[PDB]
C-alpha cells in the first residue's frame, strides 16, 4: 500500500528533475542574452562617438 | 510410552519456542515507514509548488 505511493513519487521526482534541469541550464542562456546584448549595446559606444 | 511423553511434549514446546520467536520478533520499523512517504510526499510536493 506504501510501495505504490513510493512509485508515484520516483515518478513524479525525476519528472521535478527532469523540471529543474531544465530551467537550469535557460536560466543560462536568459543569462548569456545578457552578456552578448550588453557587450554589443556597445560596442553600439562606435557608432554613437563617431557621430558624436 | 513414557520414554514416549518425554519426547512429543519435547518437540511440542520445542515448537512453542519457535512460536516465542516469533513473538519476540514484531513492528515499529513498519509503523515507520507509511509516516516517512506520507511526508516524503509532501517535500516533492513544495519542490514541485516551487
Amino acid at each position: 500500500e506504501n510501495g505504490e505511493k513510493i512509485t508515484s513519487l520516483h515518478r513524479e521526482v525525476e519528472k521535478v528533475k527532469l523540471d529543474q534541469k531544465r530551467l537550469d541550464q535557460e536560466l543560462d542562456f536568459i543569462l548569456s542574452q545578457q552578456k552578448e546584448l550588453e557587450d554589443l549595446l556597445s560596442p553600439l559606444e562606435e557608432l554613437v562617438k563617431e557621430q558624436s | 510410552i513414557c520414554q514416549d511423553v518425554e519426547n512429543l511434549q519435547k518437540f511440542v514446546k520445542e515448537q512453542k519456542q519457535v512460536q516465542e520467536e516469533i513473538s519476540r520478533m514484531s513492528s515499529k520499523a513498519m509503523l515507520k515507514v507509511q509516516e516517512d512517504i506520507k511526508a516524503l510526499k509532501q517535500l516533492l510536493s513544495l519542490a514541485a509548488n516551487g
